[PDB]
RNA sequence: AGUAUGGGAGAGGAUGGUAGAAUUCCAGGUGUAGCGGUGAAAUGCGUAGAGAUCUGGAGGAAUACCGAUGGCGAAGGCAGCCAUCUGGCCUAAUACUGACGCUGAGGUACGAAAGCAUGGGGAGCAAACAGGAUUAGAUACCCUGGUAGUCCAUGCCGUAAACGAUGUCUACUAGCCGUUGGGGCCUUUGAGGCUUUAGUGGCGCAGCUAACGCGAUAAGUAGACCGCCUGGGGAGUACGGUC
């Protein structure tokens, strides 16, 4: 129903998984995908070709409001980080530019422990 | 970042020039760290060792 | 798991002992069942007609499903004795080798 | 060094606002120090940015 | 092997069709050097196969064997005590060698009296496009199709 | 050995305030299927609206980059920023006291972390404990939750591979190359090159050592004082006594 010009990607990327969301300016969501959802269950749920589908379906699923501009903000580790931005551009998008997020703690909060694998 | 597309600037190259601005910032490995938590002796050893190989390295260097 | 057990002409064999071994060596070793296939056990004295502290020689060599035939020796004074030694480095052998695989 | 010569405290500054290391900027331990303590007072009263 | 590349033989073309791929395809039939009675086997089901519908044999054959060839597999990799089959693209003389061993594998399966006429047979089924090859052919598309997500 | 006067560097100590990042919890906007975790799973979370994303509040704890064979402290040990109180150290000249020194049985003070008593606080982490996995078995390793504790105030406890495994003080004995805080000299192109001193490092002659190795920061050559050892176990144990 609503129609926006411009939008904004957010690729949230883990070792586990990879999220895709699209959404307006201030914060309002359009579309989401993730990569165990395009199926792709497992150690695959990580590979970067779960990130690219993820990234077609949603990019494909929030064209409808036609917006034909848009920023990716990429967020954390994994594989992904560029395979769902090339994705964004071949689903036929223009974006405007592409920026990090990580959240980096100033001695903050105590890690957890040792994983003696 | 806050890397900004040219006109005529391809996809893949400002993937390329984020890539390596991001590398040069380092804040990607900065993550990795905060996963588990250093013990103090830990990270004295892992900084000692660093010091001796980088005066090594120099040592090599200037011989 | 199939067993075959043979002596020499020094040691002496019978179907008494067939039966023991069998019985014991299964007892021993049922835990890992469908893993291993034949055992072979053989008997002999070295020095056949005369004495010592271990004159008597025991050995078991095992078949494990997968991976290749694994084998042990013991010297012993008595048949009883190198039988508990061969059952006894037979169990260490193939716990560390499981343990290895995993 | 001072807090309010603002210019000198960002030819040492990256653009993420990290303060550059004495190995690549080529200063004095002492100078570095003091550097260091104009940036986190400039920082404070907010003439410069903490981060980005 | 760990050293050297060892270099493929050259197989002579058929006497009748002069076609190196007829005759890789009697060397598959045949069995404990009776490539006589392999020719006849072959010869007898192109002709079979020829009276259903009036075209080139080898041609036939050909198209047939297009039809049938694969095109991804995956070849296990262990690591991390895992399967991991990884999808792969598989090099043209490979992929004429499974077709040609499941089609002689399927006509041996199939239940008709003679070889020639279950080898025919199986040429019009994989034709028709419904055969044991086919299914091979559709089996390995689909786990390569499943585990696609690993490079 | 010490005193008075000028300067210098410093995460030395105690008290109070304050800044941003991040985590958790709580409300609301958009939105509809997964999220999370692993070698693979499962437990767990979510169509009673989870996850992602934006906004607004609550509280706790620690201070990214600078940062370094860097610095300070008798040792233990000390890391944003500002103010108050406070100890030691380095460096220069002049002026003073005239051996006022070193070590030190007993004794006495300080002394990581865990633990204890009383009263507060509790975000994250996590002994015990519960579930899920692996395993022949799992009383563990791995995953999901989680209490004491970790934090604050006042006391007790006297222990560590509390380690350069190397007691303190003093004098002498090839050289070469770093770095930190001062002092001096000369060139200058606004930066450099040489020297002395107090720290902290890498090599190395002689000398020493069973060997490895040490080598002006000695494990070398000498002097003063203290502590300590006499084959491996039983054993830092029992008994008595102190706390
Ligand atoms: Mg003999
Ligand atoms: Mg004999
Ligand atoms: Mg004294
Ligand atoms: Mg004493
Ligand atoms: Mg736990
Ligand atoms: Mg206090
Ligand atoms: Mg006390
Ligand atoms: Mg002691
Ligand atoms: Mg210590
Ligand atoms: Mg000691
Ligand atoms: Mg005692």
């Amino acid at each position: 129903t609503r129609t926006v010009s411009e939008g904004v990607a957010h690729i949230h990327a883990s070792f586990n998984n990879t999220i895709v969301t699209i959404t307006d300016r201030q914060g309002n969501a359009l579309a989401w995908a993730t990569s165990g959802g395009q199926g792709f269950r497992g150690s695959r749920k990580s590979t970067p070709f779960a990130a690219q589908v993820a990234a077609e379906v949603a990019g494909k699923a929030a064209l409808d409001y036609g917006l034909k501009n848009l920023d990716v903000l990429v967020k954390g580790p994994g594989p992904g980080r560029e395979s769902a931005v090339r994705a964004l551009g071949a689903v036929g998008y223009k974006i405007n530019s592409i920026t990090d997020v990580t959240p980096i703690p100033h001695n903050g909060c105590r890690p957890p422990k040792k994983r003696r694998v | 970042p806050q890397v900004k597309l040219k006109e005529g600037e391809p996809v893949d190259v400002a993937i390329r020039r984020f890539k390596r601005s991001c590398e040069k910032a380092g804040v990607l490995a900065d993550v990795r760290k905060r996963e588990f938590y250093e013990k103090p002796t830990q990270e004295r050893k892992r900084k000692k060792a660093a010091a001796v190989k980088r005066y090594q390295k120099k040592l090599a260097r200037e011989s | 798991m199939n067993i075959e057990i043979r002596t020499d002409k020094n040691i002496h064999n019978s179907e008494r002992l067939i039966t023991y071994v069998r019985a014991e060596l299964t007892q021993e070793f049922q835990r890992h069942s469908e893993r291993i296939t034949h055992f072979s056990v053989h008997f002999s004295d070295e020095n056949g007609d005369k004495g010592g502290d271990k004159d008597i020689h025991c050995m078991i060599e095992a078949r494990p499903s997968g991976l290749k035939p694994v084998a042990v020796h013991h010297k012993a004074g008595n048949i009883d004795a190198s039988i508990h030694g061969a059952i006894e480095k037979l169990k260490r052998s193939l716990e560390h080798t499981f343990e290895k695989k995993e | 060094i001072d807090y309010k010569d603002i210019d000198t405290l960002k030819q040492y500054i990256t653009e993420n606002g990290k303060i550059v290391p004495s190995r690549i900027t080529g200063t004095k331990a002492r100078y570095q120090r003091q550097l260091a303590l104009a940036i986190k007072q400039a920082r404070y009263l907010s003439l410069i940015p903490y981060t980005d | 092997p760990r050293r050297r590349v060892v270099a493929a033989r050259e197989i002579l073309p058929d006497p009748k069709f002069s076609s190196q791929t007829i005759a890789k395809f009697m060397n598959h039939v045949m069995q404990d050097g009776k490539k006589s009675i392999a020719e006849s086997i072959v010869y007898g089901a192109l002709e079979r196969v020829q009276e259903k519908n009036k075209v080139d044999p080898v041609e036939f054959f050909e198209t047939t064997l297009e039809k049938v060839r694969p095109m991804v597999e995956v070849k296990a990799r262990r690591v991390g005590g895992a399967t991991y089959q990884v999808p792969m693209e598989v090099r043209p003389s490979r992929r004429t060698a499974l077709a040609m061993r499941w089609l002689v594998d399927a006509a041996a399966k199939r239940s008709e009296k003679t070889m020639a006429l279950r080898l025919a047979g199986e040429l019009l089924d994989a034709a028709e496009g419904k055969g044991a090859a086919i299914k091979k052919r559709e089996d390995v598309h689909r786990m390569a199709e499943a585990n696609k997500a690993f490079s």
